[PDB]
């Protein structure tokens, strides 16, 4: 179990750690988060009390270094930084643990939610979507645009998700226009899985990371990406059975975790109705169809 | 984006554009089977691709053999239309390729866009106009070449005959749409108007009769009357 300590908490802020969140008051004596499960990526995120504009946060994996948070009063945000001096960092944390000024990552032992949401997510792939190679952790916020969004402006602050476009030459083989547009299996399996992602685990990883950035930061382009990757599978007549089974589990836990109140903006009616009711895979997503129908019957 | 009454003069500017109408591509007669079920029999069809500025009509004849052994024909017909329009564009010299293609039915947008990916600068547009191009098979010489075809075939016409020697393309398009609207609303009466007088003939190289300017005004009035008439017989007004 690992620890992300905080130098201080100078501004009132709602702090998130994965799917958990708690309120810290202005100059409350908060010095971080302990007992963070090893083995998973994590995201620690922030929404300032005074300006809910810009949710922002850091993806990290404690196996890759010792990270802490210091509020920067010049740039006005909580920054993640990596301490190289192991002994100095551990000693402070040791001592901080003694004065009990840390919140405990509150994992219920029965609960596999976070694992289920991050099953295929790997820091190494996050760091290729979010390019900032001098840090082991990745910053994301509400406003960051995707490469694809920019094609339709600051390249270094972009989310470099894999571009998916159903009406593109990449998606459509010359001479198979109708075939490839109505059955995207070529684009899914040859172009994307064999070609770009190499395997379904990397595809699901990017899909899950997109969803999580949409949910935690309201990042609209991430939501576009999450729906595109869903629609590409559902619109393919030929999908490995193990992918369909895993997809159903992935989406089930994403729908289960989504705040009920945010469904209006995070869920694309067209894509979901199409995927659950009209697409080739309309009958292959039993768990997701059941939770969507019991929880968001309005959308459909 | 969409073409409508507000940007109607754009049709006659000097940017090459084509209308594409697919309503006569897949055509059937519905009939009873021996067992009392219903079956369809395809008949020859055509893609109606028209430059509204010049009158040039690219009539691609769709022979019934293209449907043989195929499923979901109404959906295939949109993609076959798109394929043939794309092949037509590639066959044209660059300076003759359209800058816009306007489809008369919105269902053609994705099929044509996908077939035209190689031409990203050709704008594919819908229209809010209710154009009467389905009635093109009420033009006898067009109907005749479609029904007689025994193989896929492209036939080129000028749907304005020689009218552009005397009128503008705006006026010629208006005349065409009025004639086609009339033929669509009441083909028999429309054709009676057009041919009642045997002294006015159709030149072998034309589609419509050789009316003088004064006779065209009479004809055009008769066709309006007919449309308003039928609109009365229809609604009882
Ligand atoms: C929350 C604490 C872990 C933050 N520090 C960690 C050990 C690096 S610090 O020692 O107070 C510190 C703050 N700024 N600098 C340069 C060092």
């Amino acid at each position: 179990m690992n620890t992300v300590p905080f130098t201080s908490a100078p501004i009132e802020v709602t702090i998130g750690i994965d799917q958990y969140s708690f309120n810290v008051k202005e100059n409350q004596p908060f010095h971080g988060i302990k007992d963070i499960p090893i083995g998973h990526v994590h995201v620690i995120h922030f929404q300032h009390a005074d300006n809910s504009s810009m949710r922002y946060g850091y993806w990290f994996d404690c196996r890759m270094g010792n990270f802490y948070i210091q509020y920067d009063p010049k740039d006005g945000l909580y920054k993640m930084m990596e301490e190289r001096d192991g002994a100095k960092f551990e000693n402070i944390v040791h001592n901080f643990k003694e004065r009990q000024m840390m919140v405990s990552y509150p994992k219920i032992d029965e609960d596999d939610t976070w694992y289920n949401l991050t099953e295929f997510v790997q820091m190494d792939k996050i760091r290729k979507i979010v390019r900032k190679d001098e840090n082991q952790f990745s910053y994301v916020d509400s406003s960051m645009t995707t490469v694809q969004e920019n094609e339709l402006s600051d390249p270094a602050h972009s989310l470099n998700y894999t571009v998916i476009n159903f009406k593109s030459r990449e998606a459509i083989r010359p001479g198979h226009e109708m075939e490839d547009f109505l059955d995207k299996s070529y684009y899914l399996n040859t172009v994307m899985l064999q070609g770009i992602f190499k395997n379904s685990s990397n595809y699901f990883g990017e899909l899950q990371f997109a969803f999580l950035n949409a949910m935690f930061f309201g990042n609209y382009g991430s939501s576009l990406q999450w729906h595109a990757m869903i629609e590409l599978i559902c619109s393919s007549a030929t999908v490995p059975k193990h992918m369909l089974d895993k997809l159903d589990e992935i989406l089930y836990y994403q729908i289960k975790t989504l705040p009920e109140q945010y469904s209006d903006i995070l869920l694309n009616e067209r894509v979901w109705n199409i995927c659950l009711y009209s697409s080739f895979q309309k009958n292959s997503l039993h768990n997701t169809e059941k939770i969507m129908e019991n929880k968001y019957p309005e959308l459909l | 984006g969409a073409m409508n009454s507000s940007n109607y003069a754009e049709l006659f500017n000097n940017d090459i554009k084509l209308f594409v109408d697919d309503t006569n591509v897949y055509r059937v007669t519905v009939h009873k089977t021996f067992e009392g079920n219903v079956a369809t029999k395809a008949i020859n069809g055509c893609i109606f691709t028209l430059n509204p500025k010049t009158g040039h009509l690219f009539l691609k004849i769709i022979h019934t053999s293209v449907w043989a052994g195929q499923k979901r024909l109404s959906q295939l017909a949109k993609w076959k239309t798109a394929e043939e329009v794309s092949a037509l564009v590639r066959s044209l010299p660059k300076e003759e390729q359209p800058k816009q293609i306007i489809v008369t039915r919105k269902a053609m947008l994705d099929p044509l866009e996908v077939h035209m990916l190689d031409f990203p600068n050709i704008a594919i547009r819908p229209t809010e106009l209710r154009l009467p191009f389905s009635a093109a098979m009420s033009i006898d010489k067009l109907s005749d070449v479609v029904m007689k075809a025994t193989e896929p075939q492209m036939v080129l016409f000028n749907i304005y005959d020689d009218w552009l020697d005397r009128i503008s393309s705006y006026t010629a398009f208006s005349r065409l749409t009025l004639l086609l609207r009339a033929l669509k609303t009441n083909e028999e009466s429309a054709k009676m108007i057009l041919l009642s007088d045997p002294t006015i003939t159709i030149k072998s190289y034309h589609l419509w009769p050789s009316f003088t300017d004064e006779q065209w005004i009479t004809i055009e009035s008769q066709m309006r009357d007919l449309i308003l008439t039928e609109y009365g017989r229809k609604y009882n007004v």
